[PDB]
């Protein structure tokens, strides 16, 4: 119950959220990533690829901050680093622990209704897809609350 | 002649006619209301308990005649006073019975007729559910009596 509850959370919190994070990370990320690979000349960095990775590690926490020497005006390439970092590895990633906030609170109730299905769901599918084996096939509730 | 179905039967329907003849029976026959005969082999119910789970509107008349009867014999003490003998509703009496039911008529009526009021109902039905249940208050009518509010 414990665990299975936080599941239905990371599952409930992964497509919506993340998936929401990860649009316009990925937007940012192309963005700035194209306008660097212009900005370098030479030494590896070029490579679309190679300055998108560069610029990853921002996010994850390793960024390199001026990783390449070999760019022209040099103001501006820093200029384009700045600005990244401020909407995007911290405007966002704190935006994303907030938000994330905000799916946590709404679900957990819910949440609890989706684990409450899912066990259902496995116990159900076990019976007929356990052969339909011999099981039971009366309730009633013992109850005492007065009201008298 | 009375069998105890005959006379279970009778108080089945508050009939207090089939009981007519009934008394003068165990004059003949010596026989006593609190016989082994007269009670289940397994449970130990008498008809007067009998009476008591066949209320109709929390009455029987029954009981004023069974009890009437035992007195002419002088069963009467044991017979207000025998109890059950099961696991489920061991040491239950008739009184237990009045109070769970609410009925003052029937306590005081029991009363008057000497019912035991220190009796302990202390079978699983008077204690905390297996679930069987349930329910526990225990065991002794005061104890019973304020548990249920009354």
């Amino acid at each position: 119950q414990q665990m299975g509850i936080y599941a239905v959370m990371i599952e409930k919190m992964i497509l919506r959220d993340l998936c929401r994070f990860m649009f316009v990370y990925l937007v940012f990320l192309f963005g700035f990533s194209t306008a660097v690979v212009t900005l370098i000349e030479d030494g590896k960095y070029n490579s679309l690829y190679s300055t998108c990775l560069e610029l990853f590690k921002f996010t994850i926490g390793m960024g390199d901050l001026e990783f390449t020497e070999n760019y022209d005006f040099k103001a501006v390439f820093i200029i384009l680093l700045l600005a990244y970092v401020i909407l995007t590895y911290i405007l966002l990633l704190n935006m994303l622990i907030a938000l994330m906030g905000e799916t946590v609170n709404k679900i957990a109730q819910e949440s609890k209704n989706i684990w409450k299905l899912q066990r259902a769901i496995t116990i159900l599918d076990t019976e007929k897809s356990f052969l339909k084996c011999m099981r039971k096939a009366x309730x009633x509730x013992x109850x005492x609350x007065x009201x008298x | 002649l009375y069998d105890r179905r005959s006379i279970f039967d009778a108080v089945a329907q508050s009939n207090c006619q089939e009981l007519e003849s009934l008394l003068p029976f165990l004059q003949r026959s010596k026989k006593r209301l609190t016989d082994s005969e007269f009670k289940d082999p397994e449970t130990g119910k008498t008809c007067l308990l009998k009476a008591m789970l066949n209320l109709h509107n929390g009455q029987n008349d029954t009981i004023a005649l069974l009890l009437d009867v035992a007195r002419k014999t002088d069963s009467l003490k044991q017979f207000v006073n025998a109890s059950y003998t099961d696991s489920y509703y061991k040491g239950q009496t008739a009184l237990h019975i009045a109070i769970e039911r609410r009925n003052m008529t029937l306590v005081t009526l029991l009363v008057e007729n000497g019912a035991d009021v220190q009796a302990a109902a202390n079978g699983d039905f008077f204690k905390k559910t297996k679930g069987r249940p349930g329910f526990y208050f225990g065991e002794l009518p005061l104890s019973l009596a304020a548990c249920t509010n009354q």
